[PDB]
């Protein structure tokens, strides 16, 4: 994020890094339940990938967060990898991540809600602060 | 869902 | 490096899919909204993360980040995967499994 | 994810400044030189990477990997720093560290 | 680079990965020189970076690298941050780089020479390879 | 400069 500022650590409890298995970060995602995550189709998440939650700092030598395994990748059949329309995939994990004051879950709209122009948002993630 | 037990800072 | 240790933040208006166009036109697709232009941008490395609103007192996945500026200018708009355009399917899929 | 372990090379060519303001417009300027929409395209991560061009038999560096397609289409030319404009800089400073 | 192929190791001995001091590349830069590299201004390069020179695989749990420490950036002063023109940074290297069948120099051109539209060239890196 | 020891494959 660009002119953005640090979060409260543990303030986006839903808040996950996806790593490779050289151990990087290539992607954020948002716990939805204490087994699945969602995050973008783009991001080519595989099995592979880890999610890591309960993270603040990405430079700590030893921290208290939870490495969890994925058990299956549900990209969305209507993704398109031309237009990058339905950027959408799901993942279920290995194992439960464990819900706690600082790992916990976003709520999910209905396709019915509206959320008009103008309204305030927050976006949260590891991006680069400037190009 | 949603309510963080450590609530966000102006965000 | 440009990469931050900590986990960041940003507030950011949401905008219409006709505003959008002003910028992106044919680009933008019903099941994307856009956010931004504010001063604000994602950047490489926010790919995948949530855009969200509060909602009777809760926090609501509205989006999740896309594509946006090829430079992260904050004079663009990000663009982000709708979510209400696709909770149907996510809902589906978690009812299955 | 998206990432290689392994490094990646691709062979493009060179794009005129006015054909390459056919899709980028204003945004290129004397300094920025652009490549591909030949099927091939930079993405994240190859920036500051090298442009190479083959020049009485040994490499030469002609770009940057410096910005590009907001989704990495291979059908849009890569932008890259022009070396030509910016060597005497390097020079300059070479000589006198 | 999307649609590129794997290069031959060590074929591109000017090739040089940066590294932040959380072990990560974030971007790429070529060794003109035993003691410079160049790369883009964009990058926001520091003294707490790394190149990394002699690499063909990030996932290796040991290779043949040459890991150097930067002794002081030297970023374009008219580089502009809205419009990324003029986008070249040169690194001086603490420690010299050694060379040799896998660690070399890139050529350098002179302000008047032309490379036609049309030429073809190479682009390297460890780049996406899909969005 | 510009030769490397390995030629590139393309």
């Amino acid at each position: 994020i660009v002119n953005g500022e640090e979060a409260v650590p543990g303030s986006w409890p839903w808040q996950v890094s996806l790593q490779d298995k050289t151990g990087f970060h290539f992607c954020g995602g948002s716990l939805i339940n204490e087994n699945w995550v969602v995050t973008a189709a783009h991001c080519g998440v595989t099995t592979s990938d880890v999610v890591v939650a309960g993270e603040f700092d990405q430079g700590s030598s030893s921290e208290k967060i939870q490495k969890l395994k994925i058990a299956k990748v549900f990209k969305n059949s209507k993704y398109n990898s031309l237009t990058i329309n339905n950027d959408i995939t799901l993942l279920k994990l290995s194992t439960a991540a464990s819900f706690s004051q600082t790992v916990s879950a976003v709520c999910l709209p209905s396709a019915s809600d509206d959320f008009a122009a103008g309204t305030t948002c927050v976006t949260t993630g590891w991006g680069l602060t400037r190009y | 869902c949603g309510v963080p037990a450590i609530q966000p800072v102006l965000s | 490096a440009n990469t931050p240790d900590r986990l960041q933040q940003a507030s950011l208006p949401l905008l219409s899919n006709t505003n959008c166009k002003k910028y992106w036109g044919t680009k933008i697709k019903d099941a994307m909204i856009c956010a931004g232009a504010s001063g604000v941008s994602s950047c490489m490395g926010d790919s995948g993360g949530p855009l969200v609103c509060k909602k009777n007192g809760a926090w609501t996945l509205v989006g999740i980040v896309s594509w946006g500026s090829s430079t992260c200018s904050t004079s663009t708009p990000g663009v982000y995967a709708r979510v209400t355009a696709l909770v149907n399917w996510v809902q589906q899929t978690l009812a299955a499994n």
